[PDB]
């Protein structure tokens, strides 16, 4: 079973702080048995978890209906939050397996 | 004998509105001076206004009121007049006639002319979402507009490509303007507005504008860069 | 025909100028729909600057143009104006037409509208060196006041008391206004001239303006206010 | 013979930078024997003595034919050119002695 990892929109999110900072995860899922997890990197160049699909506070994760997308958002994003983000694919379906997006970008302009 | 200058005719007005100033004169043969209006806002110093010669025949004005403000005299009723039209909040200020001949010899204690507007800080203020965006082609971007104040479903979308006007693509925030893609979309009501993008192409490289119609000052939101990225 | 909205007009300005903007139209019946001007600052976004209805009888400006602008129609002609009046750097921007419903429904591709910051004065600048004063009574207090041109001995020096209006002191730049006490003195002649108070009363506590009556328009200094401490 | 100390006007002058600010030392002079100072006070209140009279290119002492009254100026004043200023005679009569003046202020504001 080949299955493609999902993809992180936008590749760069230039948001004043305060507001809503909205990216766009989005999985062609071969099978139903599978889990969502965001990730932000750290200083230290490896995942540190953020919020997962289903389940912090300032980390909300929606399913979008369309079947295929995800709204993953930061809610009144701070100057600090500005840093690496990606999404990642848990499966479950047989061969629990775990892919990665690709890395997006995040910038908070001050008001 | 002594001279007296007695302006009146100072009130509030509205900014684009309309005033009359007179200023009655005794002392002197009015028929041989020359007369003329000096203003001062306030907190701030003198600037003249108009001037005009003794029998009438000659008129001289700054450029700031050029068209806009017509002095005349009246010397059968040792008058004079000032007709403000069109007037600009900067008109604000305290209006005296004075005697002309090299030197303003005999001031009048002026009349106080106040031009302002109430709307104040009432403006509804629209902001959008992301600033700017950098996305691939075929990807699905979602932009939101935010009102300062209700607007029910009065808000409008339009798209603007460089070197090009802004195009109509949504009215009453969920409405499809003739000639846009179905993978165009709106939302919101209220306050919260979002536009959203099915799959984008490249003809979508663009920065998008939100703008209530609810009342006036019609205004715009900072607008969303959307890059198609390398 | 084909809807058709084109701008014309458009050019570089000194602030202060004029400019008046055309906007032809074509392809729908003009007499019907509201007519809108919207500009775009060179770098930012999108504000909306007048509206026409269909039969000219209403207009609407916001506050920042309001006594400057002037957004008129001919129906007979199909056209549509924007007269802008005492011109400043935040005019400087790409002026669209719109026809306008409860959204912008047609743009022009605009005109460009530049104001530069070219051209300091093209008037007399009067400029008072002191600009606010307080000296113990019996001092020797000296005002000066520079002329951009030479003017000669054109020159007036005026005396504002507190409350009340501006009182002619020295004309001709040295002469003696009647009733003005010895101690007030002026000299000069061309571009440098001062007024000098001999010995300091706190009857002399005022605003003092210099003016240039050489040229039109007529201008006047900062002025020098004169506190008395003791 | 006791002599007065000279006077330094205004107490206090509010001019705007790249214009220039004049004062006015007066001085009754008894003698013929004497020379003036214009003082300015450094943060360390250190009398910092800026020109004199006879005679920086800023600072310049003019001598009113009035024999009472010296204008004493400063050319394109600068923003921190502001502080406390003050004239100062030196007697060169039968007995040396330096007599300071009252200090005054100096405000140069932005244009
Ligand atoms: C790809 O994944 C999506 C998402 O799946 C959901 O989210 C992930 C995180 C996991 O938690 C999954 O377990 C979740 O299901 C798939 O999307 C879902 O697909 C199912 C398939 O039907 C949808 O099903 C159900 O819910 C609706 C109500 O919302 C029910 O009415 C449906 O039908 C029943 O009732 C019928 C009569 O009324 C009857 O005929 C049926 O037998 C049945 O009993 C059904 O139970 C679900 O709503 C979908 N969710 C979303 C958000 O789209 C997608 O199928 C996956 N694709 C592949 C290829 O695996
Ligand atoms: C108080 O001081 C003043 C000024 O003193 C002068 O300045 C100080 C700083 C020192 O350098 C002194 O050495 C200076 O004198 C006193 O005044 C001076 O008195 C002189 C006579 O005693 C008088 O005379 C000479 O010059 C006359 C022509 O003057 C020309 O120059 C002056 C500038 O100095 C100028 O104003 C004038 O217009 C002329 O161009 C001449 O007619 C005389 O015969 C004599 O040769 C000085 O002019 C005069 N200086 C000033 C500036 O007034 C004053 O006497 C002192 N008072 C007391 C009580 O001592
Ligand atoms: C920023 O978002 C918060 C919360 O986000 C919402 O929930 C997410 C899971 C996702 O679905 C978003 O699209 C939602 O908008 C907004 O929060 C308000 O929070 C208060 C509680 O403090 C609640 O009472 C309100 O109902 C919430 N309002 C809404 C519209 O959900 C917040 O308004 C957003 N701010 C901006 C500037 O958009
Ligand atoms: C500022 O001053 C200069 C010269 O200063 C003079 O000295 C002072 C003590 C003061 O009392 C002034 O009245 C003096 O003029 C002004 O410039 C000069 O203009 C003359 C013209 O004849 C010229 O010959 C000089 O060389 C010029 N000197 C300099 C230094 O420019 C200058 O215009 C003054 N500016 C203002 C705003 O007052
Ligand atoms: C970000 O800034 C907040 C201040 O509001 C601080 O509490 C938090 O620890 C900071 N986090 C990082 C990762 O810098
Ligand atoms: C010294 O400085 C103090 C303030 O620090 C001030 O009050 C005092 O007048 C100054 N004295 C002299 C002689 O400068
Ligand atoms: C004042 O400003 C000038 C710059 O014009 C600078 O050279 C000088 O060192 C400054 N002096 C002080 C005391 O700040």
């Amino acid at each position: 079973r080949p299955w493609n990892p999902p993809t992180f929109s936008p590749a760069l999110l230039v948001v004043t702080e305060g507001d809503n900072a909205t990216f766009t995860c989005s999985f062609s899922n071969t099978s139903e048995s599978f889990v969502l997890n965001w990730y932000r990197m750290s200083p230290s160049n490896q995942t540190d978890k953020l919020a997962a699909f289903p389940e912090d506070c300032r980390f909300r994760v929606t399913q979008l209906p369309n079947g295929r997308d995800f709204h993953m958002s930061v809610v009144r994003a701070r100057r600090n939050d500005s840093g690496t983000y990606l999404c990642g694919a848990i499966s479950l379906a047989p061969k629990a397996q775990i892919k990665e997006s690709l890395r997006a970008e995040l910038r908070v302009t001050e008001r | 004998m002594e001279v007296q200058l007695v302006e009146s005719g100072g009130g509030l007005v509205q900014p684009g509105g309309s005033l009359r100033l007179s200023c009655a004169a005794s002392g002197f043969t009015f028929s041989s001076y020359m007369m003329s209006w000096v203003r001062q806002a306030p907190g701030k110093g003198l600037e003249w206004v108009a001037t005009i010669s003794g029998g009438g025949a000659n008129t001289y004005y700054p450029d700031s009121v050029k068209g806009r403000f017509t002095i005349s005299r009246d010397n059968a009723k040792n008058s004079l007049y000032l007709q403000m039209n069109s007037l600009r909040a900067e008109d604000t200020a305290v209006y005296y006639c004075a005697r002309q001949l090299y030197y303003f010899d005999y001031w009048g204690q002026g009349t106080t002319v106040t031009v302002s507007s109430g709307g104040g800080g009432s403006d509804i203020q629209m902001t959008q979402s992301p600033s700017s965006l950098s996305a691939s082609v075929g990807d699905r971007v979602t932009i939101t507009c935010l009102a300062s104040q209700t607007i029910g479903t009065w808000l409008t979308w339009y798209q603007q490509k460089p070197g090009k006007a802004p195009k109509l693509l949504i009215y009453t925030a969920t409405s499809l303007a003739d000639g846009v893609p179905s993978r165009f979309s709106g939302s919101g009501s209220g306050t919260d507005f979002t536009l959203t993008i099915s799959s984008l192409q490249p003809e979508d490289f663009a920065t998008y504008y939100c703008q209530q119609v609810y009342s006036i000052p019609w205004t715009f939101g900072g607008g969303t860069k959307v890059e198609i990225k390398r």
